[PDB]
């Protein structure tokens, strides 16, 4: 759709459960299209600022993760296509990766880059 | 599996590259001309030409048709083995976590080995520890 596409390249985050790469306007007004209910990153700036990050690299044009290598490797096919990252560092505080665990959601460590 | 190309581009232009492209996928997969490619890559590591994802030659001929950043590495499409679908996605150590050490690129204390303090959520300027080499007004006039 037109809303995953971040529409100014300025002041651009990603997402550590699903590496949705987008602009700060869209992850306040709309959020984590592929994770709305457990997240609830929509009408503040807080949690946007909390749990999504700025510090990511690589960018990767997801559009048929039910059909491509890279999708599988990065396990986003089962995610809506779209604006990605490769490698998003950093860690959720504990605050609310304990309530991932009860509501069935394992949060993985995206960050698929080596350290030294 | 599908397979990767590798295209060129304008030095400078890599994510206009691929925020262009998006959108012309987007722009087309409802008409009578879609678009055939999967993913396209851009490493930030990279400076000059990015990746695609299409399962043949033609289709990436036929999907960047028309762009005008695209049109210098329009003649040829070179093709990767497949051990090297992996070594793109590996990144070396974003670059922004506090108490770490970090270098100035201008001003006085070029080149000089520094430390981070506080981070701003506005993504405008960063606290960094530093020591004074001025002469504290002795020697200049
Ligand atoms: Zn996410």
């Amino acid at each position: 759709a037109l809303e995953t596409v971040p529409k100014d390249l300025r002041h651009l985050r990603a997402c550590l459960l699903c590496s949705l790469v987008k602009t700060i306007d869209q992850f306040e007004y709309d959020g984590c299209d592929n994770c709305d209910a457990y997240l609830q990153m929509k009408g503040n700036r807080e949690m946007v600022y909390d749990c999504t990050s700025s510090s990511f690299d690589g960018i990767i044009a997801m559009m048929s993760p039910e059909d491509s290598w890279v999708s599988k490797w990065q396990r986003v096919s089962n995610f809506k296509p779209g604006v990605y990252a490769v490698s998003v560092t950093g860690r959720l505080p504990q605050g609310i990766v304990r309530e991932l665990k009860s509501r069935g959601v394992a949060y993985k460590s995206r960050d698929t880059a080596i350290k030294t | 599996d599908p397979n990767l190309w590798t295209v060129k581009c304008k030095i400078g232009e890599e994510r206009a590259t691929a925020i262009s492209l998006m959108r012309k996928f987007i722009a087309y997969q409802f008409t009578d001309t879609p678009l055939q490619i999967k993913s396209v890559v851009a490493p930030e590591h990279v400076k000059g030409y990015i990746y695609v994802e299409a399962y043949k030659q033609t289709h990436v001929k036929q999907a960047i048709e028309g762009v005008g950043n695209l049109r210098l590495g329009y003649w040829n499409q070179q093709m990767v083995p497949i051990k090297e679908m992996t070594d793109v996605l590996k990144v070396v150590k974003a670059n922004l976590k506090p108490k770490s050490w970090v270098r100035l690129k201008r001003g006085i204390y070029k080149d000089d080995i520094a430390q981070v303090d506080y981070v701003e959520p506005s993504q405008n300027t960063i606290s960094l520890k530093m020591i004074p080499r001025i002469d504290y007004d002795r020697i200049k006039a």
